């Protein structure tokens, strides 16, 4: 019986072209997302886009509890339906209700996992600080999965967005906040 | 053409059932796992790309024995503009796994399922997969 896990690696982009495209998208997206009014994202989401949020089964995450969607736990089809945000209007209205944020964009670990001429699927792993409200200065970790279609300009248009939010671990916090003096 | 709710209900059903089959197979019938993937499917596993059903078969045989505990599942119908003429569902999973010879770990996994009509039941298979440990850099 084996016991070796293969070596874990950072971001997977596949090609230089795609790395450039997705990193620019995330820069642009999160400049709006972290601005204090997210309505600028209306032009990044398809008319028929979907969005949903999930958190760990369990608090400092109370602001995310009302809209969290876990179909393993929640069985009723109507309630399942209602927690899925559909249409760019309902997606971005929901996002603008969430706590204001500052994401560490340049630390994101990004995996591009599917590509065709009509589809790009990539998942983004990172952290954000809450900037205001009851949990001001808290560090959250997250995994966000996007599906995007080519945008009529030259960028990306989001059709599916799944956000998973959790608390950062003590190890994640230590790494994120460290700034020791240099040593040889 | 068809009501959105129909697609949402279909997505939830397909995903919940698929996830139960997937992790049961992973833990207890690993050699059958590759049959749940399309021939062209890929997996990005902690930043490592694995391409094609035959390479997936090899990778799964090489992985240690597993016990997975699944705590969160969410899913969405994928817009037709991204997958023309093809019914697809995005599935997102959070849980923990104990691999033999390794400490227990938390993970997140996402994959896109595609519907394959058949003479009997429609079968859902993975077209693309992504797996990452929460603590992958440790």
């Amino acid at each position: 019986a084996p016991t070796t896990l293969p070596p874990c690696k950072g971001s997977y982009f596949g090609t230089e072209n795609l790395k450039s495209l997705v990193l620019h998208f995330l820069q642009q997206y999160y400049a709006i997302y972290d601005s204090g009014d997210r309505q600028g994202l209306l032009d990044a989401y398809h008319d028929g886009a979907c969005c949903s949020l999930s958190i760990p089964f369990i608090s400092s995450l109370a602001e995310y509890f009302k809209d969290s969607r876990n179909v393993k736990k929640l069985k009723d089809p109507t309630l399942r339906f209602r927690l899925l945000k559909h249409t760019r209007l309902n997606v971005v209205a929901f996002l603008n209700e969430l706590p204001k944020t500052q994401h560490d964009v340049n630390s994101f670990v990004v995996d591009i996992s599917a590509q065709t001429s009509t589809l790009l699927c990539f998942s983004v792993n990172g952290v954000f600080k809450e900037v205001d409200g009851k949990s001001r200065d808290s560090l959250r970790a997250f995994t966000r999965t996007f599906i995007a279609v080519p945008a009529s300009n030259s960028g990306l248009c989001i059709v599916n967005d799944e956000l998973f939010v959790r608390n950062a671990s003590s190890e994640e916090i230590q790494r994120a906040f460290a700034m020791p003096a240099p040593t040889p | 053409s068809v009501d959105f709710k129909t697609y949402v209900d279909q997505a939830c059903r397909a995903a919940e059932e698929f996830v139960n089959v997937y992790y049961t197979t992973m833990d207890k019938r690993r050699r059958l796992l590759s049959r749940l993937y399309m021939g062209t499917a890929t997996l990005v596993w902690n930043g490592n790309a694995v391409s094609g059903q035959e390479s997936l078969s090899e990778f799964f045989e090489m992985l240690p024995s597993s016990e997975f505990q699944i705590s969160v599942v969410d899913c969405q119908p994928v817009h037709d503009e991204a997958t023309p003429s093809q019914t697809t569902v995005l599935v997102v999973i959070c849980g923990s796994v104990k691999f033999e010879g390794n400490k227990q770990r938390d993970f997140n996994q996402n994959f896109i399922l595609t519907a394959q009509a058949s003479p009997s039941n429609t079968v859902w298979k993975i077209a693309s997969d992504c797996f990452r440990f929460q603590d992958w850099a440790s």
